[PDB]
């Protein structure tokens, strides 16, 4: 009560009160549900925080008992924050790169400009990310600065994970050779989180053959339908099943 | 405080003492804290908004402001006027809010009552705006020769 | 066994619905660290207040003594009042001499 | 700066203003460099005797140019019975507040004496007062440390 737009920025300073009724022990986490928040535009009136805010400052009596003409959508507003909330607790994600995964949702393989989600196959990625930056260990702070910004590189994510730096340099080379989906480019290899899972993807498969990722390439490459063009010789099944 | 807040400044419009310090769902627990910030949103804005001020004596005399005073609206010398309005009991000399009369309360019947109009008085072209456009009474002190 | 896993259960509720639960201290801690921050920039605006009444008595004005960083966010603004009653009496032991 | 003129202001044409410089009021000589380089003024008090008519009191205000590293307020003062007065109804040392023009050097600025409703041609009621006035007496006191 009493907020000037201009001194102040809307969401910072409506965060630690959020907290305080959200059951959160951050304001930064608060700050990251209301920016989250007014991407989805949730509930049946798309409901951004400074909508919310104009039906507080004009509508809301407080302790009054009655109906508002809007005060169902001022409701499923506070449902989905108390949704973001438990995702937040329930994936383990941390503190810092909760505000990664809301301000930059390309950076955790959603598309270019688009609203993140709360989506299960987005849910099932958050928790392979936290079970990720906990497997680093003391070194997940550095790795995770590196990736929040885009300096992350193969030698120093290999240090954290305790593998050889040239492991993750030949599954960072075989992965940029194939066709995934989406590609893996020499620019978002360790930037983007779709082209971490999938390097090591190329790690873990080595790691059950005990190959390194060329002899994983080598056995991609003995497929039947994609080397319909290029026969495989009766040598190239003999090296690889060597 | 906040009404000598609103009096020594000019200003009723200026509120810092707003409800729900007591939530009455958490016991009322940090309502001082709440009224202990409200407290300091009043003392800095008042630091803020103090001024040194133009102190400024001005002395009044009733006799020249009941001479002094234009014809549609009977000007009188007070020092004649009183000698018969209280000669008799049913005088009234002059007109307006600087009229000189008695009481029309109960109590009041048998007092001689002189009022002056501050408008009348013409204090505020003393100084020039430019010093200052809130221009409040300190102190009135009487003299009766 | 069917016992103790009613008797954990009335634990847990008893946590859940008494007054000092955990939603009490989020709303406190929530309340109060706004209350907090909001008085920081009250009080650090006296301690320049104070600084000006020190940089005209004696005629100086290189001479600083209320610095930044007395709100720590990263610590939750803590030991803020601690920084700035030290520097409090920095002006004063300065005054003095 | 040592000029005396009419104000330039808007609502200050009707206004005789008297203009002194420090510098060249020569204060700093009075006393030997070695007792104290920094010398501020800790009080203005205005004397002006002159004529004035019992019950009817002059009306100036001592300003100062700058405005710089004053308090609010702390840069002008009024005279309303010129008798050695401060601008203050009470005058007080020992209060908290700073006084008017209390900490402004001694060797710079430029101080000026304003009399509102000065000219005789364009009506004021400052008029026959100044005609009667002889000189204009400020007691300045200082701070030499």
């Amino acid at each position: 009560q009493g907020f000037d737009k201009d001194k102040a920025d809307l969401l910072h300073v409506m965060a630690p009160y959020i907290a305080a009724t959200l059951q959160l022990s951050s304001e930064n986490v608060a700050h990251s549900v209301l920016l989250w928040a007014d991407k989805l535009q949730p509930g049946d009136g798309a409901m951004t925080a400074e909508k919310f805010w104009d039906w507080l400052n004009t509508k809301y009596t407080p302790g009054s008992s009655e109906a508002v003409e809007t005060q169902e959508h001022i409701v499923q507003y506070c449902q989905a924050l108390a949704q973001l909330e438990m995702v937040y607790h329930s994936t383990g994600i941390n503190e810092n790169a909760f505000r990664l995964f809301v301000t930059k949702p390309e950076m955790f393989g959603a598309a270019t400009g688009a609203a993140p989600a709360h989506d299960a196959l987005s849910l099932i990625m958050l928790t392979r990310f936290a079970d990720w930056v906990n497997a680093l260990g003391e070194k997940a702070s550095s790795v995770l600065a590196a990736f929040e910004a885009n300096s992350l590189t193969a030698e120093q994510l290999a240090d954290a994970m305790n593998l050889d730096a040239n492991l993750l340099l030949q599954a960072s080379i075989q992965a940029q050779n194939h066709q995934h989906l989406p590609p893996v480019t020499p620019e978002n290899a360790f930037s983007c989180w779709t082209s971490i899972n999938t390097i090591l993807q190329w790690v873990n498969v080595a790691q059950q053959l005990n190959v390194a990722p060329q002899g994983v390439s080598a056995l991609v490459g003995l497929d039947y339908i994609q080397s319909m063009k290029e026969t495989p010789t009766y040598a190239q099944w003999e090296n690889a099943a060597g | 405080a906040e009404q000598a807040y609103r009096w020594e400044l000019n200003d009723d419009s200026a509120r810092f003492i707003k409800p729900g310090a007591w939530q009455g769902t958490y016991a009322g627990l940090l309502a001082g804290e709440t009224l202990m910030l409200s407290l300091a949103q009043m003392e800095d804005a008042h630091l803020k908004r103090d001024k040194r001020a133009l102190e400024v004596e001005r002395t009044v005399s009733l006799a020249e402001v009941y001479a002094g005073l234009p014809k549609d609206n009977g000007p009188f010398s007070l020092a004649q006027e009183i000698d018969k309005l209280v000669s008799q009991g049913s005088g009234s000399a002059g007109s307006g809010n600087n009229n000189l009369a008695f009481g029309a309360g109960t109590d009041t019947k048998t007092s001689l009552q002189a009022s002056v109009s501050f408008a009348d008085l013409k204090i505020r072209e003393d100084y020039p705006a430019s010093l200052g456009k809130i221009r409040r009474i300190k102190q009135i002190s009487v003299t009766l020769p | 066994l069917k016992t103790q896993q009613e008797q954990t259960q009335s634990q847990l509720a008893f946590l859940q619905r008494k007054f000092s639960n955990q939603a009490l201290y989020n709303w406190l801690r929530g309340r109060l660290a706004a209350i907090y921050f909001q008085f920081y920039d009250l009080a650090v605006a006296r301690c320049l207040m104070a600084e000006q009444a020190y940089r005209w008595e004696l005629n100086d004005d290189s001479a600083r003594f209320i610095k930044p960083g007395a709100w720590q966010g990263t610590y939750a603004g803590l030991l803020a009042g601690e920084t700035l009653m030290l520097s409090l009496a920095q002006m004063e032991d300065a005054h003095l001499k | 700066n040592n000029n005396l003129a009419f104000g330039a202001g808007t609502d200050t044409k009707t206004s005789l203003q008297a203009s002194v410089s420090f510098a060249d009021l020569k204060i700093r000589e009075d006393y030997p460099a070695s007792l104290g380089k920094i010398r501020r003024i800790k009080q203005i008090s205005v004397t002006l005797p002159a004529l004035l008519g019992p019950y009817q009191d002059v009306q100036a205000i001592l300003s100062y140019g700058d405005k710089a590293g004053l308090a609010n307020g702390c840069e002008a003062l009024a005279v309303s019975h010129g008798m050695n007065d401060s601008g203050q109804f009470q005058l007080d040392f020992n209060d908290g507040k700073f006084l008017p023009f209390e900490g402004i050097a001694i060797d710079q600025g430029t101080l000026t004496l304003s009399f509102p409703n000065a000219s005789m041609p364009e009506k004021g009621k400052q008029a026959t007062m100044l005609k009667t006035l002889n000189d204009i007496i400020l007691h300045i006191r200082y701070t030499i440390k």
